[PDB]
RNA sequence: ACCUAUACAUUACCGCUAAAGUAGAUGAUUUAUAUUACUUGUGAUAUAAAUUUUGAAACUUUAGUGAGUAGGAAGGUACAAUGGUAUGCGUAGAAGUGUUUGGCGUAAGCCUGCAUGGAGCUGCCAUUGGUACAGAUCUUGGUGGAUAGUAGCAAAUAAUCG
RNA sequence: AAGAUCAAGGUUAUGAUAUAAAUGUCCCAGUGGGCCACUUUUGGUAAGCAGAACUGGCGCUGUGGGAUGAACCAAACGUAA
RNA sequence: AAGUGCUGAUAGAUUUAUAUGAUUACAGUGCGUUAAUUUUUCGGAAUUAUAUAAUGGCAUAAUUAUCAUUGAUUUUUGUGUUUAUUAUAUGCACUUGUAUGAUUAACAAUGCGAAAGAUUCAGGAUACCUUCGGGACCCGUCUUGAAACACGGACCAAGGAGUCUAACAUAUGUGCAAGUUAUUGGGAUAUAAACCUAAUAGCGUAAUUAACUUGACUAAUAAUGGGAUUAGUUUUUUAGCUA
RNA sequence: AGAGUUAAACAGUACGUGAAACUGCUUAGAGGUUAAGCCCGAUGAACCUGAAUAUCCGUUAUGGAAAAUUCAUCAUUAAAAUUGUAAUAUUUAAAUAAUAUUAUGAGAAUAGUGUGCAUUUUUUCCAUAUAAGGACAUUGUAAUCUAUUAGCAUAUACCAAA
């Protein structure tokens, strides 16, 4: 009489990728043999960081890896993204480093090359630095999409900043009744 | 592509009710037809979700034609993609025979807009139409902007 | 005789009999084939003592009598010659059970073979035969 | 004192959840010994013997729990087609089908034997659906009990010898 | 008064616990006809009646028990010794 | 309250212990320290005779808490005396010794694999028959509740019902990514495919006001700034541990 | 009904194949306890399925019989590969690394010869042996283990009252 083993029991987070990629699970099964043997967290989360969903992996551009650099304490560091890596225009100088990312964009790669940087794969990041020394792990922008914008959708309780699912933005599209003060009500 | 192998509705043979409730049973439209009624049981759904639904914001322009007013607009964060990568980093170069000749009217945005901040070098930009703040942090980095045809 | 694939555990077959599906005995039309009662009034479904037995699955055997003949030997499904071979070095948790869909003339190549490579066969007498 | 629920305790076993390792094999590990180094006793090396080729998108290993309509998700099974494949099967008998053949799986269902048969057919990985029936006062065809005979085949007499 | 900078502090200042919890998305089904009992109650003489409050069941629940039984009692059911 | 000593019965006994994982620990027994007493009186066995540590019991002293002081009890510490008890100083060889965390097997009997052929034994709710007990009311459904004196359904076979499409939201995968989408069309063909792809256009790259309009400032940079909670990393400094 | 014909009339004009419902017959069995139908457990009948080997304290010791020749203890000869290393080219200029080509050294084996190619060895067979011819199956006893039930026999402590 089982008082209670109700819920949950189900939890929460995947141990394996969501994702038919023979490479990327090549990386799991590497770094997952580095998490025990060698203890340390930079093997722990690489592995959880690979299971990531497309969404909570969202492209880090060149100007990210730039502003480190300004950072104290990070002038000899590689550059660690377990990303798409994208190009950022406005970046004038791109400084030196060693990138390592799961995939870089070709006009990005140009531009880490130029810098005189390497662009790196994971496992050649693994071999250097088995000990993770000299890295720095960048997660990228997820406030970014479309969709965080559409969540909280309310009209009431004096928010939302949210933006109507619409297809055309114009007048006439919702700018009337319940927008403003004019028509009934504000927001 | 598809697969109904996939779907859930294959699964649910038999299940009686096939995920329709037995009580309640999804039996045509049992809400009214589309958006009907909007002032009446969907008033919840409406203002929630699309608040601006219904009346009027009101100023009946008979016959515009979208070439009149159309109008793309660059930014002034952006402003330097315009120019070519390799000359983009050629001309921070240090040397004049200068400043920066932009012609953005070919690159077919209308509208120069003002968003601020531009690496010092003077940029002159070649553009039909203005923001006053866009060519107020133009002329700070010493540019200019020449007005275009 | 033959000899039995890798010292089993006896093999509990727990429930036998063929759950038979609720009124199979009452109606020909409803098939023996096992549908479970999802309905409003089943006395199967809340299962009531004397209502038979619904596939729950702790009648399931021991993952180590998991295929297993009572003479050892797993089926396989043996199409010809070279699938035969396949169990050549798996004599010991396999069995060669020729298709039904081949001919005579084939099955004395299998048999034959299949007494060479000494892995059990479950049906020889197939297809014979006083016949051409 | 005794009796006794799927409760309760323990145990084997199913599943689901949990929790941990597993991924130096030109290598590793165990065992015995000869030699050598140090030391009492241990390691190195040589030799001989033995184990280890892991769906590492699984196994080994572990523990706690399971009513269940509506419903949701997960994973299979069957059916017709298609790309590929098994140098697939096949008139020496295919498919189909009857079947106290034998067996597998909790099941969906599968294979096989035997009989019938006569001309074509299937497994696996992907790929698409007019994809699985007991019902819908379902449809269409067939068939029972009622009933080899019960209603009846009886109004206008109704023949009959032959 | 807030933001707040700086320095001081033995033991973190009830008790059990955490089946890990919080958080977001789907705007998801299913539901919008409830029924019954302890207790508390209103209308009604009352009702297997109409209607609340709190809580549990039944609805979705067999099994054992009340001879019997949707609901009461005991108890929540993988398969067996 | 004492494993002081002890008997019966019941059910279970995964044992793939190298699939890709352990077999380790203890004990007995022998070995080579001695003596003395006792029992059997043969083989042996016990107890006593050391050092070390702990513990209880005695006496004494201090603290600290407490019941009240006649006297006790507590937590802590020290000291002296004697005695008992327990652990350490008990290694190596061998061992069918105990356990090694699901430790069923010593030991034995019987059937029997007896070539093909095929005896004999054990085991079974296959179909189905039999014999015994117990349980089993008709499904589908609406309904609070269905075995209902609720409704459809005599019986059986086969057709037979959550789809396709346009347009949409969310989850996810895939491609590329500050861009993307060629397939309107043209080039081409092994042909309604594949391969190539001019040019636009769509959406995104600025929004908001009705619209006129104007323009997110700061900085090359500041992932919006500052601030507070947050990971991960580098990093000052120190400690412990391991190598 | 015989017969002919036909590979088959188990294709003889509902004619390929051949279902279910349903019915007749035959074969088995029973029949007053719910009308009948049903599940489980025990149980009989028909019917079927499963069925293994070497050891006390070990299966090694020993003896005989046959056969082998790169290897057999190993040497030589030939054949090609592997381990490690280097070069020259390519890959990535260059490095490490990898790859193609080439070369060297360490070795191991496939064939040939050789002490022997049964001097002997080794390989392969057979017999005999210690409790015992055994462990598939079912059985006996006893020792244990886990859950448990039910006694036995031994001895105290304290409190009240006495």
């Amino acid at each position: 009489g089982i008082d209670i083993n109700h819920k949950y029991d189900r939890k929460v987070r995947r141990t394996e990728p969501k994702s038919q990629d023979v490479y990327l699970r090549l990386l799991v099964k590497l770094y997952r043999f580095l998490q025990r043997r060698t203890n340390k967290k930079f093997n722990r989360i690489i592995l959880k960081r690979l299971f990531m969903s497309k969404i909570n992996r969202p492209p880090l551009s060149l100007q990210r890896i730039a502003r480190f650099f300004k950072a104290a304490n990070q002038p000899e560091s590689t550059i660690v993204v377990v990303g798409t890596v994208t190009d950022d225009a406005r970046l004038l100088v791109v400084p030196k480093l060693t990138v390592c990312a799961l995939h870089v964009t070709q006009t990005a790669r140009e531009r880490i090359l130029k810098a005189g940087g390497e662009v790196l794969t994971f496992d050649q990041l693994a071999l250097r630095s088995p000990t993770g020394k000299n890295t720095l792990l960048l997660q990228g922008r997820r406030t970014a999409r479309t969709a965080c914008k559409h969540f909280g959708k309310a009209p009431g309780v004096p928010h939302s900043h949210t933006r109507p699912y619409v297809r055309s933005k114009g007048r006439k599209f919702e700018r009337a009744r319940g927008r403003r003060s004019s028509c009934g009500y504000k927001k | 592509m598809s697969n109904i192998k996939r779907k859930k509705t294959r699964k649910l043979r038999g299940h009686v009710s096939h995920g329709h409730g037995r009580i309640g049973k999804h039996r045509k439209h049992p809400g009214g037809r589309g958006n009907a009624g909007g002032m009446h049981h969907h008033r919840i759904n409406f203002d929630k979700y699309h608040p601006g639904y219904f009346g009027k914001v009101g100023m009946r322009n008979f016959h515009l034609r979208r070439q009149h007013k159309f109008r793309p607009e660059i930014n002034l964060d952006k402003l330097w993609s315009l120019v070519g990568a390799e000359k983009f980093a050629e001309l921070e170069k240090e040397k004049s025979t200068k400043a920066p000749v932009i012609d953005l009217v070919k690159f077919g945005y209308y509208k120069l807009l003002g968003r601020g901040h531009l690496p010092a070098r003077p940029v002159i930009v070649k553009a039909k139409y203005f923001s006053k703040k866009a060519e107020d942090k133009i002329k700070k980095a010493g540019g200019v902007c020449l007005l275009s045809a | 005789m033959t000899i039995r694939p890798a010292y089993r555990p006896k093999i509990v077959k727990k429930r036998t009999k063929h759950f038979i599906r609720h009124q199979s005995d009452r109606y020909a039309k409803l098939s023996h084939k096992w549908r479970k009662p999802k309905g409003i009034d089943n006395r199967v479904r809340r299962r009531f003592k004397g209502q038979y037995l619904m596939p729950n699955i702790g009648y399931g055997s021991n993952k180590r009598t998991r295929h297993m003949l009572p003479t050892g030997f797993k089926k396989f499904l043996v199409h010809n010659v070279r699938e035969l071979e396949v169990l050549l070095m798996q004599n010991r948790v396999y069995c060669g059970e020729i298709a039904h869909g081949v001919s005579s003339k084939k099955r004395k190549e299998i048999v034959e073979r299949a007494k060479q490579l000494s892995v059990r066969l479950t049906n020889p007498n197939g297809r014979l035969r006083s016949q051409e």
